[PDB]
């Protein structure tokens, strides 16, 4: 299960 | 038998050729079973590994919403990036992602990882506890005051904790003949003289899963760690991998040398001699 | 923001003159991504060469499998040629059965 991310 | 799931991704600008390049894979060990690339036509993610297949059409339209998501996520970041450095749109860049959880044999939760390198350096990385982030210098400041104030820890925290590791088990079940078993390295030495005054004894390890090998050479009992020439561990292509370990000899000392190999699909470690 | 690869040219399976077999040709270590990478049959590119997906190690360098299905014969020379910003001019490297 690919992981939810955030922007830099 | 502890074990791992890691996600990869990478993102390179062209500069004026398009859009960055995207490509993601999925491991559990060193078995991929799952890849997004953005140049491909197929534009989903997709299998690698034939027990991932299972899944129903849920999973992969889930799967390729995330890392499409994560790719836009990933251009916009590029962007933010040169801002923060001021940097030339001309130049191409790389950014690079990894995530991932660690089980060991009874399959609870050992370490989750969220890292981030720009250009080959790191950059940003979730801390051990999961709960505060490190920041490789001034620009990735920025981006960790944002997700300290998103409290977007405390998400990954949780995630890695719980679903990551859910995830984890759910495929070692399910990929269990493949994933769980453990190969062995048929191993042998060869002898190839070089001179009248010397010779190489060289040790091999092959057909073994996973990875991890451990190839030692020793004179008399004597650990020979300076004069060894060691290849990086390689695969075979077909899921197994490949090292080799190597000694230059002074002819007629062959006897003196002896190849210690230990690899988790040994109950006992090899000592192999000429 | 700069490494070299290492190269590495072999075949999967020991090599038997007239059985198929593959050969292989791993590129490791190295930074940034891009990089071209030749398999050549008495120094003549083989056209259908298939690769890994881009990935890379716990230090964030990238590493690549290139393998064509092949059946050598003691006759034939097989290689591995690679260019990479970090290399001046191609490299080219022999596959030795032993190495």
């Amino acid at each position: 299960r690919f992981p939810l991310t955030f922007g830099w | 038998g502890s074990h791992s799931m890691r996600y990869f991704s990478t993102s390179v600008s062209r500069p004026g050729r398009g859009e960055p390049r995207f490509i993601a894979v999925g491991y559990v060990d060193d078995t991929q079973f799952v890849r997004f690339d953005s140049d491909a036509a197929s534009q989903r993610m997709e299998p690698r590994a034939p027990w991932i297949e299972q899944e129903g059409p849920e999973y992969w339209d889930e799967e390729t919403g995330k890392v499409k998501a994560h790719s836009q996520t990933d251009r916009e970041n590029l962007r933010i990036a040169l801002r923060y450095y001021n940097q030339s749109e001309a130049g191409s860049h790389t950014l690079q992602m990894m995530f991932g959880c660690d089980v060991g044999s009874d399959g609870r939760f050992l370490r989750g990882y969220h890292q981030y390198a720009y250009d080959g350096k790191d950059y940003i990385a979730l801390k051990e506890d999961l709960r505060s982030w490190t920041a490789a210098d001034m620009a990735a400041q920025i981006t960790k005051r944002k997700w300290e104030a998103a409290h977007v820890a405390e998400q990954q925290r949780a995630y890695l904790e719980g679903t990551c590791v859910d995830g984890l088990r759910r495929y070692l079940e399910n990929g269990k003949e493949t994933l769980q078993r453990t190969d062995p390295p048929k191993t042998h030495m060869t002898h190839h003289p070089i001179s009248d005054h010397e010779a190489t004894l060289r040790c091999w390890a092959l057909g073994f899963y996973p990875a991890e090998i451990t190839l030692t050479w020793q004179r008399d009992g004597e650990d020979q760690t300076q004069d060894t020439e060691l290849v990086e561990t390689r695969p075979a292509g077909d899921g197994t991998f490949q090292k080799w370990a190597a000694v230059v000899v002074p002819s007629g000392e062959e006897q003196r040398y002896t190849c210690h190999v230990q690899h988790e699909g040994l109950p006992k470690p090899l000592t192999l001699r000429w | 923001i700069q490494r070299t690869p290492k190269i590495q040219v072999y075949s999967r399976h020991p090599a038997e003159n007239g059985k198929s077999n593959f050969l292989n040709c791993y590129v490791s270590g190295f930074h940034p991504s891009d990089i071209e990478v030749d398999l050549l049959k008495n120094g003549e590119r083989i056209e259908k060469v298939e690769h890994s997906d881009l990935s890379f190690s716990k230090d964030w360098s990238f590493y690549l499998l290139y393998y064509t299905e092949f059946t050598p014969t003691e006759k034939d020379e097989y290689a591995c040629r690679v260019n990479h910003v970090t290399l001046s001019q191609p490299k080219i490297v022999k596959w030795d059965r032993d190495m």
